């Protein structure tokens, strides 16, 4: 029956940033993974709570389902336990992470013919951020011992600067899509389930 | 702008109290380091942030934000402490420095 | 260990120009900026500049930009302050110092180059 939402968040226009990323809550809905693990688009299909072909088997509270855009070299800094500026500043999974990583070389559309500079990451933050959160915070960054008390000047970053992605570029600075199926059990009842 | 060390050079013997001074025209927000200069060339951190010291300062002689002064106050001299002070006004580009102030024997 | 290893005394006659290196250690050198301070022999200190080298950023006092260049090269690890139009302003004990937010702030310093422009 009702298949879930999974169109309108791998199949959708404009991706999020990753400083930025989107989440929607997948749930009352049956999920039809086969779809997703036969899809020859997928560059990357990592899934560290269960073998991905069991996923039709499997039912949960919710799927929360995180969506960005990162570089071909970053969509690695995305897998559990991972280190690097997307994994610590940016997007960050737990060491428990009981989900899968999903993604697709999309340069079709994410890049412009001059550069697109739409997307931005942050490259500066004080602090890694927690597993699973999100800082669309713009506050000027302390990257010097002179408080940043003007709107720009030295060592005073945005702590957010914007990709390179353009038609010619390699496999690295190209702008894979990205999504992340956060599957959950809680004490509510089960709602997401494979197809029977 | 820069502040002004209230003295240029000040006098003691061991065990006598000494207070160093860097009056504020505007308020710097708290931002101030301060340094000790021996005369043959060695530089060191002795202070920073309010009342803050790090690494490895000798003994525990700290200031405070007197209001419209920042300090340093020791709780003795020593040979090595019988030098030129400075303070830093790290608190806006391009930073400044009070003139020095030198502690001495009599 | 840290260590702002600096150039040794150093003259030439003036209208010229001069080399001045900093190498540091003990830390990852894009981690922290780099800042610079001129104390002459009869005058207090003061501050030349800083070039943070991971963003290649350069900051200067008003009065030196029109006289100081500051540099690093990652790969030496290094700082290096190019002085130009060596004249009876340009002579001192030149000292080299790196900084950051968290407290690391103006703490260790180079040993003092004093730079000399007489004949
Ligand atoms: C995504 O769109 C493609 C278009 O060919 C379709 O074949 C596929 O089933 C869609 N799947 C998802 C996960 O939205």
């Amino acid at each position: 029956t009702n298949l879930c939402p999974f169109g309108e968040v791998f199949n959708a226009t404009r991706f999020a940033s990753v400083y930025a990323w989107n989440r929607k809550r997948i749930s009352n809905c049956v999920a039809d993974y086969s779809v997703l693990y036969n899809s020859a688009s997928f560059s990357t299909f990592k899934c560290y709570g269960v073998s991905p072909t069991k996923l039709n088997d499997l039912c949960f509270t919710n799927v929360y389902a995180d969506s960005f855009v990162i570089r071909g070299d970053e969509v690695r800094q995305i897998a559990p336990g991972q280190t690097g500026k997307i994994a610590d500043y940016n997007y960050k999974l737990p060491d428990d992470f009981t989900g899968c990583v999903i993604a697709w070389n999309s340069n079709n559309l994410d890049s412009k013919v001059g550069g697109n500079y739409n997307y931005l990451y942050r490259l500066f933050r004080k602090s890694n951020l927690k597993p699973f959160e999100r800082d669309i915070s713009t506050e000027i960054y302390q990257a010097g011992s002179t408080p940043c008390n003007g709107v720009e000047g030295f060592n005073c970053y945005f702590p957010l600067q914007s990709y390179g992605f353009q038609p010619t570029n390699g496999v690295g600075y190209q702008p894979y899509r990205v999504v992340v199926l956060s599957f959950e059990l809680l004490h509510a009842p089960a709602t997401v389930c494979g197809p029977k | 702008i820069q502040m002004t060390q209230s003295p240029s050079s000040l006098s003691a013997s061991l065990g006598e109290r000494v207070s160093l001074i860097c009056r504020a025209s505007q308020e710097i927000s708290g931002y101030l380091s301060w340094l000790q200069q021996k005369p043959d060339g060695t530089i060191k951190r002795l202070i920073y942030a309010a009342s803050t010291l790090d690494s490895g300062v000798p003994k525990r002689f700290s200031g405070s934000r007197s209001g419209s002064e920042y300090s340093l106050t020791i709780s003795s001299p020593e040979s090595e402490d019988f030098a030129d002070y400075y303070c830093l006004q790290y608190a806006s580009y391009p930073w400044t420095f009070g003139g020095g102030t030198k502690l001495e024997i009599k | 260990e840290v260590q702002l290893q600096q150039s040794g005394p150093e003259l030439v006659k003036p209208g010229a120009s001069v080399r001045i290196s900093c190498k540091t250690s003990g830390y990852t050198f894009t981690e922290y900026s780099m800042f610079w301070v001129k104390q002459s022999h009869g005058q207090s200190l003061e501050w030349i500049g800083g070039i943070n080298p991971n963003d290649d950023s350069t900051t200067y006092k008003q009065n030196f930009k029109g006289k100081a260049t500051l540099t690093v090269d990652k790969s030496s690890s290094t700082a290096f302050m190019e002085l130009r139009s060596l004249t009876s302003e340009d002579s001192a004990v030149y000292y080299c110092t790196r900084d950051r937010y968290d407290g690391r702030v103006v703490d260790f310093w180079g040993q003092g180059t004093t730079l000399t422009v007489s004949s």
